């Protein structure tokens, strides 16, 4: 067997190795954003009512369905190998975790140039400037990477502070040093 | 040792409750006003403290 | 006043590694993220518990928790410290009682301790050893007697519930005073004792019944109660074996006890099934055999280039119905050096500690024994062992005579509780039953004889023991001594 | 020439992924980054480039991720006459602080086992010293021989008095191999052959190697130590033309480390909780140890029985590859003698009429008759007391006893337990004392002048003394 | 075939009562012989 | 649920179009303990002698929709993952 590119995030499961098959199959003859670029519209097209109701009945025959899906890759426009990624996951009768796969590639290509998501909470509201300014540490922490992902989160269960997430780092600043001066009665 | 073990029982009674009335009374005066300003306080120092935690890559 | 506000008056944060909890339930919890995170190292949670990770899969990590789960929750996250799980270690722990994890449990307060130590090490291997040649006693009659032990040694107490397992270490443990008190550093030892599995009230009692004896001055308590979490209860033998090598690496000596071990492999049992791994026989795991032999192996007798030290153990099981060939104590039989066995037949007859002394043994060959002892003891097995073969039927000239000496010499054994002996009042209460003095009074009354005797030779004779004592074996002068010493009490003691 | 990382470790099994090469089956790894050394043996391949390994130490430390190295071939351990009376590891390091062993060539301890062409029909005694072992199941030169019982019967006792019986008085060499046992025992025997002078510190004149791995190794270790120990003694067997002794303690454990891992490997359990590859593992094993037409190898290997159960799946499927064995049992024991050898369940495959000459047969045969005999009378003797017997029945049971006796021997390594000097008996006298025993020359005298004593001249001489000092 | 059978000895294997009572009557019937056979010794080598 | 044949390799090959027999011929996927599991050989009959790569031979003895389990005549060292297997079109027999 030839041997395959690895992708960077590697996540598990049989959506993980359909997902890596195709990556492995769009980094030869380059064609990564391409193929998103289709997945998505395949996604957009999959979503019709009828369509579904012809993918989620057990009773009719894995024949018709084969071929209303091929004449459906083959008349709205592409003709990449993701038609034989369709028409396996039709033989094989995987079709309902198809938005699994594709969300799947999805964040396996959005790692490729990966954005290392971090996250903000606090139990008020902060100003937009002091935002911005934290947008500007934050990138300086960030150093080597892409744009920073910043969820801001308000959370007033907490006294009050500041809690960040970057990566799998993790700083906590806020209300928990109660904790630190209830361990005075201990000792 | 009866005079003896009466006053130490005393005066464990009494660090107890004084513990648990601070605790109590530090819950109760921070205000959301208070929580305000020493946030923006917090904000100043935390960034700073960021920026300390940063400059050692 | 200003004490609390000096605790409170001695704050840094710093980044760490991070991942989240997928699921929980029933102790187990999976967790999403940690990446750099080695084998059999310790995390700590958000609430304040902790844990130790044991299974690294592709997508998840298996951690077990120590302590209660109703506070863990999905979303949350996980810390790691760094380190292999490890317990604090000195001799400031003498007198104080602990948990599994090193925590006081007593109400004194903190432990001042400058040392740490992992809990899973290696023993000592084939040249730093050397042979086993210092006696270890205990105060028992049908101990001291027939089934020696030398220190260094392993030595197992098996029998069924409601026999007297737990007294004889009891008894153990306190005959150590008069050694303790006294001048050289080359006869002390110091206890340890382990409890598993067992209720918080025994504990107590047990706890109360050392203090009153003065006692605890040189022993350490560890306790896993029935109440705690099963993973403490599958920590809590090596936490004290650790805490035991710390003696024997600096040259001194050291006795340690792991109470019901029977009930360690169903805690072990317990954790290993929630982690989906498959069953063995009775369900326990494929390798329960060394669970125990990686932990019995760590006793051993260093020469002198290392120090000198030493360490003892003295496991305990129980066996139901009376069934030796059952699977958990096959597999410890075959790893100790010897076995004491105890039966309840012998128990309700009036033969109390209730010794089988036709299956006891002791693999020493009583190379480490006293000189004096044996003269008196190896004339005692062959009287009991041709007692034996005959005196059972469900003439004057040899059966008479061997059974009126056989039934005399049972009744010299039998001990009272919370009471050890010294070994020069041993000999002497065997020197008078062996060689015939005995012979006459009826069997019923010799119990007062031994304690009236007792009572009289201590007090009005203390510069004979000290001669038997000192020299370590008897002599033509102290022979002739003790015949008219008894002779003479053995006249006049006629109630 | 092949580099992986770690993905997964539980228990003692970890699994390795490949990128750039795959190693085959049987072959040993090493991972980087440890301040010991660890080895990897390669077990299963589980597609999609990744292979399920066993571990010969401890895994605490390891992190998923963690380089891992390929050698190219399996374990190989030094060998020649440079290893002679040193200590060595399963994977060949010294462990006895002397410094490394310079040797010039190096073994694999995986190889196949000699074909049918090359076979040997040969059959000549070996006398000990011993009665019951020299009279009623002799041993043979270049045989198999199996030691048989249960848990503190005294099998490391008899198995040190052959060593010091039969290998001090041998031309050739010896290799001792320990496989799961005390690490105590294994510091008697090593400071025991440095007074005897036949491991020496000084000179080159050394006669056995020690090969050791004990009860506190993990289960891959106690697993292989074996092979290790055998492919020593088959250097010395062929490319030396030498007759060679091989010693083994409880090779049981050999198959208990098996059980350990197997259900981590994903296997469904056998009868009485073994794995489904029992017969063929001991089979492949076991097939090594014969004496070609090269060399003869001459073993002695010693069994434990687990709670004196003889049908038990481990001892059963081990009577076949023996020539002769010998049972221990706990019932003599219990009476006081030693070696609690029982007389009535050991088998030889030389006890023929034409091999050992009809004399020495027709005595032994004479002797299990009468000792078969006694068992029925004991039943009689339960309900009906002992006098009301037959005077000819009271004549056979008086016979019996004393032939039960003058089977005990005093050795000379329990000195310090019965407290007397050991003794060695030939062969002559062992066949006279009982066919006078058998004809009642002896009905006169006590039974207590037939203990624990050597040759027949000395019973008369016990009694003698025995009625003087009366 | 099918059922149990017993064998040779059965009574002193299992261990019960019968089998110590039956123990003790031979230790003690052998006991008492060689008194006589060791005065008969003495009796002998002393006359000759 | 996942099957034996639904590993990336094999899918692969399929999603990049695609001179292999897959009738007559075959490829290992695993070996362990000596079973062997191979994917295709379409034609193979029930309890059949094959022949390896290296020389030894085999047994058929499980038809599975997706593989085929054979037994191994040997050691398992001469065999290792993505080796060659073909038919004979015979079953045993013996002079
Ligand atoms: N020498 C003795 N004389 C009198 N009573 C004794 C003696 N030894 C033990 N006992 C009594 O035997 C009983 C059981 O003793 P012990 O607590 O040691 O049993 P155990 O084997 O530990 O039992 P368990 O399985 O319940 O823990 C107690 O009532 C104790 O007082
Ligand atoms: N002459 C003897 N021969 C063999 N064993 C004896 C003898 N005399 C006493 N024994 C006892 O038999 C026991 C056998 O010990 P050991 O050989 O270690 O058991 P195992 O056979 O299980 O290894 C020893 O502890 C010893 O006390
Ligand atoms: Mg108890
Ligand atoms: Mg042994």
């Amino acid at each position: 067997f030839a041997k395959l590119v690895r992708p960077p995030v590697q996540i598990y499961g049989i959506e993980g190795r359909y997902a890596t098959a195709l990556y492995s199959a769009a980094s030869k003859q380059n064609k990564l954003e391409q193929v998103e670029k289709e997945l998505l519209r395949v996604a957009q097209i999959l979503k019709e009512p009828k369509v579904a109701a012809s993918i989620m009945n057990p009773y009719v025959k894995r024949s018709i369905k084969v071929k209303s899906l091929s004449d459906m890759t083959a008349k709205e426009k592409f003709s990449p190998l993701t038609s034989n990624l369709i028409n396996l996951l039709a033989e094989n009768g995987r079709l309902s975790s198809t938005p699994g796969v594709i969300s799947a590639f999805s964040t396996m290509m959005s790692v490729h140039r990966g954005e290392v998501p971090c996250s903000v909470t606090t139990a008020s509201p902060l100003d937009e400037a002091t935002l911005t300014e934290l947008k500007t540490v934050l990138k300086s922490f960030l150093s080597k990477g892409q744009i920073l992902k910043l969820e801001v989160k308000v959370d007033p269960s907490i006294m009050g502070g500041m809690i960040v997430r970057i990566g799998e780092k993790y700083v906590d600043m806020s209300a928990k040093t109660k904790i630190q001066k209830l361990s005075r009665a201990m000792r | 040792d009866y005079h003896i073990s009466v006053q130490n029982m005393m005066r464990q009674k009494e660090q107890e409750h004084m513990i648990r009335w601070v605790e109590k009374h530090v819950v109760q005066s921070i205000s959301a006003q208070q929580e305000k300003e020493t946030i923006a306080k917090c904000i100043a120092d935390l960034k700073l403290l960021a920026k300390k935690a940063q400059a050692q890559p | 006043s200003s004490i609390l506000e000096e605790r409170i008056l001695g704050t840094s944060v710093d980044l760490e590694e991070t991942g989240r909890v997928l699921s929980i339930g029933d102790g187990i919890a999976r967790v999403h993220g940690l990446r750099n995170v080695q084998a059999e190292e310790m995390v700590e949670f958000s609430s304040g518990l902790k844990g130790m990770s044991l299974n690294l899969e592709p997508d998840n990590v298996g951690v077990v928790v120590f302590g209660n789960d109703k506070l863990i929750k999905e979303g949350d996250i996980v810390k790691r410290t760094g380190a292999i799980v490890d317990v604090p270690v000195g001799e400031e722990l003498l007198g104080r009682v602990v948990d599994a994890l090193g925590n006081a449990i007593d109400g004194k307060g903190p432990i001042g301790s400058k040392t740490r130590r992992r809990v899973g090490l290696k023993a000592p291997g084939i040249i730093p050893r050397i042979s086993v040649r210092e006696p270890m006693q205990t105060g028992i009659k049908a101990v001291d007697s027939l089934v020696p032990i030398g220190r260094g040694q392993r030595e197992l107490i098996i029998g069924d519930r409601q026999t007297g397992k737990t007294s004889i270490a009891i008894d153990t443990i306190i005959n150590q005073k008069r050694f303790n008190d006294g001048t050289d550093e080359k006869k002390k030892l110091y206890c340890i004792y382990v409890a598993i599995g067992q209720k918080r009230s025994t504990v107590a009692q047990l706890v109360k019944r050392l203090t009153d004896a003065d006692a605890m001055k040189y022993t350490i308590v560890v306790s896993a109660t029935a109440s705690d979490a099963a993973p403490l209860q599958y920590l809590a033998p090596y936490s004290g074996c650790s805490m035991g090598e710390y003696f024997r690496d600096n040259g001194k000596h050291a006795l340690i006890i792991y109470d019901d071990l029977s009930k360690q492999a169903v805690a072990y049992r317990q954790m290993s099934l929630l982690l989906r791994r498959p069953p063995g026989r009775e369900a326990y795991p494929g390798d329960v055999f060394y669970l125990h032999s990686r932990l019995l192996e760590r006793a051993a007798k260093m020469n002198d280039a290392f120090g000198g030290g030493s360490l003892t153990a003295l496991p305990v099981i129980e066996t139901q119905a009376g069934d030796v060939s059952a699977y958990i104590p096959t597999n410890v039989i075959s790893i100790t050096d010897g076995q004491i066995f105890l039966e309840t037949e012998l128990f309700y007859k009036g033969i109390r500690p209730a010794i089988n002394v036709g299956l006891s043994v002791s693999r020493v060959g009583s190379a480490a024994q006293t000189r004096a002892m044996k003269q008196v003891a190896g004339t005692m097995k062959l009287e009991l062992a041709q007692y034996r073969e005959v005196a059972a039927f469900a003439l004057d000239a040899a059966t008479q005579q061997l059974l009126s000496r056989g039934v005399r010499l049972t009744e010299l054994l039998k001990q009272g509780q919370y009471a050890p002996m010294a070994i020069e009042e041993q000999v002497a209460v065997i020197y008078a039953g062996v060689r015939g003095y005995l012979d006459k009074l009826e069997p019923s009354k010799i119990t007062k004889f031994e304690n009236a005797f007792l009572s009289h030779v201590i007090s009005q004779h203390q510069a004979l023991l000290g001669k038997i004592r000192a020299d370590g074996k008897i002599s033509e002068e102290t022979d002739a001594k003790l015949k008219e010493i008894v002779t003479n009490f053995l006249a006049g003691f006629e109630a | 020439a092949a580099t992986g990382r770690i993905v997964a470790v539980i228990g003692a099994v970890v699994d390795v992924q490949f990128d750039e090469g795959l190693p085959p089956i049987l072959n040993a790894l090493e991972v980087q980054g440890r301040e010991t050394r660890l080895v990897l043996e390669v077990a299963q391949h589980l597609g999609e480039s990744t292979v399920r390994t066993i571990a010969m130490d401890g895994t605490e430390g390891l992190v998923r991720g963690q380089k891992v190295l390929d050698s190219g071939a399996p374990i190989k351990i030094p060998v020649g006459p440079e290893t002679l009376g040193r200590i060595m590891n399963v994977i060949g390091e010294p462990i006895d602080e002397r410094g490394p062993i310079k040797t010039k060539q190096f073994a694999a301890i995986h190889a196949e086992a000699p074909e049918f062409m090359e076979m040997s029909v040969e059959q000549e005694i070996l006398v000990t010293g011993i009665k019951v072992v020299d009279l009623l199941a002799p041993y043979a030169k270049g045989g198999k021989i199996g030691l048989f019982g249960g848990a503190g019967v005294g099998k490391t006792v008899l198995i040190m008095e052959l060593i010091n019986n039969v290998a001090k008085a041998h031309g050739g060499y010896s290799v001792f191999a320990g496989v799961g046992e005390r690490t105590r025992e294994g510091n008697d025997l090593y400071h025991e052959m440095i007074e005897s002078g036949v491991i020496n510190l000084k000179d080159a004149t050394s006669k056995v190697a020690l090969v050791y791995g004990q009860m506190n190794e993990p289960p891959g270790a106690r697993a292989r130590v074996a092979l290790t120990g055998l492919t020593v003694a088959e250097y010395f067997r062929d490319q030396e033309g030498q007759d060679v002794l091989l010693f083994i303690d409880n090779i049981f454990r050999f198959t208990q480390a098996g059980s350990e891992v197997s259900a981590l490997l994903g296997r469904i359990p056998s009868a009485v909780g073994y794995q489904p590859t029992l017969a063929t593992d001991m089979g492949t094993m076991q097939e090594r140890i014969t004496t070609t037409k090269k060399g003869s190898i001459t073993s002695v290997q010693a069994i434990y029985v687990p709670a004196d159960d003889l049908t038990d799946p481990a001892p059963a499927t081990t009577f076949a590859h023996l020539d002769a064995t010998t049972v221990l049992s706990r019932a003599i024991a219990e009476l006081g003698i030693y070696p609690a050898v029982d007389p009535l369940d050991s088998t030889s495959r030389i006890m023929d009429p034409n091999i050992v000459g009809s004399e020495h047969y027709d005595v032994a045969r004479g002797v299990q008759k009468i000792l078969q005999d006694y068992k029925s009378l004991q039943d009689i003797i339960a309900i009906l007391g002992m006098d009301e017997l037959s005077e000819e029945d009271k004549l056979t049971v008086s016979r019996a006893r004393k032939i039960q006796r003058f089977l005990s021997q005093p050795f000379q390594v329990a000195e310090v337990f019965t407290g007397h000097l050991g003794k060695l008996v030939p062969l002559k006298e062992t066949i006279k004392g009982f066919q006078q025993i058998l004809a009642g020359e002896y009905d006169h005298l006590p039974e207590q002048a037939f203990y624990m004593v050597g040759p027949i001249e000395e019973a008369v001489a016990k009694a003698d003394k025995l009625a003087e000092e009366h | 075939p099918e059922g149990v059978r017993s064998g040779a000895g059965a009574v002193r294997d299992a261990g019960g009562a019968f089998g110590k009572k039956e123990q003790a009557d031979e230790e003690r019937y052998f006991r008492a012989r060689a008194r006589e056979q060791l005065a008969a010794l003495k009796k002998h080598h002393e006359n000759e | 649920k996942t099957g034996t044949a639904e590993v990336s390799s094999i899918l692969e090959e399929r999603i990049l179009g695609a001179s292999v027999d897959l009738e007559e011929t075959g490829r290992v996927l695993s070996i362990g303990d000596g079973i062997a599991r191979v994917h295709g050989l379409r034609n193979v009959q029930a309890e059949e002698m094959v022949e390896f790569s290296s020389g030894l031979k085999g047994m058929s003895l499980n038809l599975e929709p997706d593989n085929v389990g054979v037994v191994v005549f040997g050691n398992d060292k001469l065999i290792k993952e993505g080796d060659i297997v073909k038919r004979t079109g015979a079953i045993v027999d013996v002079p």
